[PDB]
C-alpha cells in the first residue's frame, strides 16, 4: 500500500504563527492529497483536496502544494481555533490511506512539573488491593517521564499512565502514573518512590514515602 | 422516475455533480 | 446543508453482532459512493471500504475484508456497517463520509467530505459495574510551596464515563480530571486532582463527587489529611 509518512509527529506554535506540515507518499500519487483536521471528540473537517484546492468555506490561511511524493500544508497565520490534529489522505488507488497525524499544540516557557506522591488509603487497602499514585502538575513541553522504584528496583510493566489536554488558561500538562500492586505484594516493602525526568528539572526529582509512616 | 436511475450510473464513474 | 448522521453508541460483548447506520439527507444519495473508517481509542484513520448506493457495489480494503460487511438502503439513503461476531479489537470509533470524486476517462480519484458525527463501538467481556471511589489524602509534608495537593481516586468502574466534580461544583480552580485507562482486568480507572493552598487544609473541607450513569450510582467522598 501507499505509505504516507507526516513529519513531524507535534508542533509547537502560538497565534500568529506561520507553521508547515509535511506529508511523504511512498508511491506517486499525481496530486491526489487531501488535508483534514480533527479536534478531540469530533469528526474530521476536510480543508483542502487534490493537493492545493481550498475546501470553500475554509479560510485562505490554509494552503496546500506539491505533487507526486511530496506534499506540504501551510497555515499563514495561526488562530486559536486551529489547534488540532491534522491528517494527509491519498485517493489516487486503493486502499486508500491515511497519514498517521501531526498534533498543533500551543507554545509557551517551560514549566517544571510540581511532583506528589500518594500512598494506597486505607479505605483501597481495606477492600485488598493497593494503588500508589505520582502526580506530576502543571508543566510544558509535555515529554516527560516517571520511573518508579520499589526499596530501590526499578519497576516494569508495573504502572499505566494518562495525561490531560493542555489546560485552557496556562496550556500546561499534568500527568498521573499509576502502580497497581496486591496488597500482599505491597506488604512486603518499605519505601516506594516516583523519579522524575523533565526538562524543567536540571536533574530528576524524586518524592517517596515510607510504607506506613 | 427511469431518469433517475440512469444518473445514478452516470455519477458512478463521472465526477460529482458539486465538484467544480 | 449536506449531512450525515449516524446510530447511537453501542456497547456490546464479544462475539455479538452489530449493525451500524448512517443517514444522509441535503443531497442524492445515489450519486456519491460511501465510505467507511475506523480510529481506534488515541490512534488515527484507517480506510474500511466505500458503497455506491446507487447499485450497492462495494470495495473492500484488505485489512477488514471478510470481517465486516458494508450495505445500502437507497430507499431510506442510509448505509450500514455490520458484523457478525464482534472483537474486543473492534473498539473504536467508526465514521462514515461521503466521498465526492473528480473522473476523467472512467478514472476516478477520490477524497472524504462531509463526515459523520461518529458511532462510538465498545466490544468487552466486562459487564456493567459502578466504580469504587478512594481518597488520595495531601501529606503532612505539604512543602511544594504552600500548595497542597489531593484526589479521588476513581477505580473499576464500566463501561465510560465518569464525570467528577469537586465541592458540588463550588471547587474548578486547579481540578485536573485524568482521561481513563483501560486495566488489564477489563474495567477502567481514572483519578480526579486538586491543588488548595498548604494553609487551606482542615480549615477547608473537600468533596469529589462521583457519576457513574450506566449504573446508578452517584458516590461522594470526603477527602481528609493524614
Ligand atoms: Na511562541
Ligand atoms: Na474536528
Ligand atoms: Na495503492
Ligand atoms: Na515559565
Ligand atoms: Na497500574
Ligand atoms: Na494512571
Ligand atoms: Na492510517
Ligand atoms: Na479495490
Ligand atoms: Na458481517
Ligand atoms: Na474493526
Amino acid at each position: 500500500e501507499i505509505v504516507l509518512t507526516q513529519s513531524p509527529s507535534s508542533v509547537s506554535a502560538s497565534v500568529g504563527d506561520r507553521v508547515t506540515i509535511t506529508c511523504r507518499a511512498s508511491q506517486g500519487i499525481s496530486s491526489w492529497l487531501a488535508w483534514y483536521q480533527q479536534k478531540p471528540g469530533k469528526a474530521p473537517k476536510l480543508l483542502i483536496y487534490a493537493a492545493s484546492s481550498l475546501q470553500s468555506g475554509v479560510p485562505s490561511r490554509f494552503s496546500g502544494s506539491g505533487s507526486g511524493t511530496d506534499f506540504t500544508l501551510t497555515i499563514s497565520s495561526l488562530q486559536p481555533e486551529d489547534f488540532a490534529t491534522y491528517y494527509c489522505q491519498q485517493g489516487n488507488s486503493f486502499p486508500y490511506t491515511f497519514g498517521q497525524g501531526t498534533n498543533l499544540e500551543i507554545k509557551r516557557t517551560v514549566a517544571a512539573p510540581s511532583v506528589f506522591i500518594f500512598p494506597p488509603s486505607d479505605e483501597q487497602l481495606k477492600s485488598g488491593t493497593a494503588s500508589v499514585v505520582c502526580l506530576l502538575n502543571n508543566f510544558y513541553p509535555r515529554e516527560a517521564k516517571v520511573q518508579w522504584k520499589v526499596d530501590n528496583a526499578l519497576q516494569s510493566g508495573n504502572s499505566q499512565e494518562s495525561v490531560t489536554e493542555q489546560d485552557s488558561k496556562d496550556s500546561t500538562y499534568s500527568l498521573s502514573s499509576t502502580l497497581t500492586l496486591s496488597k500482599a505484594d505491597y506488604e512486603k516493602h518499605k519505601v516506594y518512590a516516583c523519579e522524575v525526568t523533565h526538562q524543567g528539572l536540571s536533574s530528576p526529582v524524586t518524592k517517596s514515602f515510607n510504607r506506613g509512616e | 422516475d427511469s431518469f433517475k436511475e440512469e444518473l445514478d450510473k452516470y455519477f458512478k464513474n463521472h465526477t460529482s455533480p458539486d465538484v467544480d | 446543508e449536506v449531512q450525515l448522521v449516524e446510530s447511537g453508541a453501542e456497547v456490546k460483548k464479544p462475539g455479538e453482532s452489530l449493525k451500524i447506520s448512517c443517514k444522509g439527507s441535503g443531497y442524492t444519495f445515489t450519486r456519491y459512493w460511501i465510505g467507511w473508517v475506523r480510529q481506534m481509542p488515541g490512534k488515527g484513520l484507517e480506510w474500511m471500504g466505500i458503497i455506491y448506493p446507487g447499485d450497492s457495489d462495494t470495495r473492500y480494503s484488505p485489512s477488514f475484508q471478510g470481517h465486516v460487511t458494508i450495505s445500502a438502503d437507497k430507499s431510506i439513503s442510509t448505509a450500514y456497517l455490520q458484523w457478525n461476531s464482534l472483537k474486543a479489537s473492534d473498539t473504536a470509533m467508526y465514521y462514515c463520509a461521503r466521498l465526492p470524486q473528480y473522473c476523467s476517462n472512467g478514472v476516478c480519484q477520490r477524497w472524504f467530505d462531509p463526515w459523520g458525527q461518529g458511532t462510538l463501538v465498545t466490544v468487552s467481556s466486562a459487564s456493567t459495574k459502578g466504580p469504587s471511589v478512594f481518597p488520595l489524602a495531601p501529606s503532612s509534608k505539604s512543602t511544594s510551596g504552600g500548595t497542597a495537593a489531593l484526589g479521588c481516586l476513581v477505580k473499576d468502574y464500566f463501561p465510560e464515563p465518569v464525570t467528577v466534580s469537586w465541592n458540588s461544583g463550588a471547587l474548578t480552580s486547579g481540578v485536573h480530571t485524568f482521561p481513563a485507562v483501560l486495566q488489564s482486568s477489563g474495567l477502567y480507572s481514572l483519578s480526579s486532582v486538586v491543588t488548595v493552598p498548604s494553609s487551606s487544609l482542615g480549615t477547608q473541607t473537600y468533596i469529589c463527587n462521583v457519576n457513574h450513569k450506566p449504573s446508578n450510582t452517584k458516590v461522594d467522598k470526603k477527602v481528609e489529611p493524614k
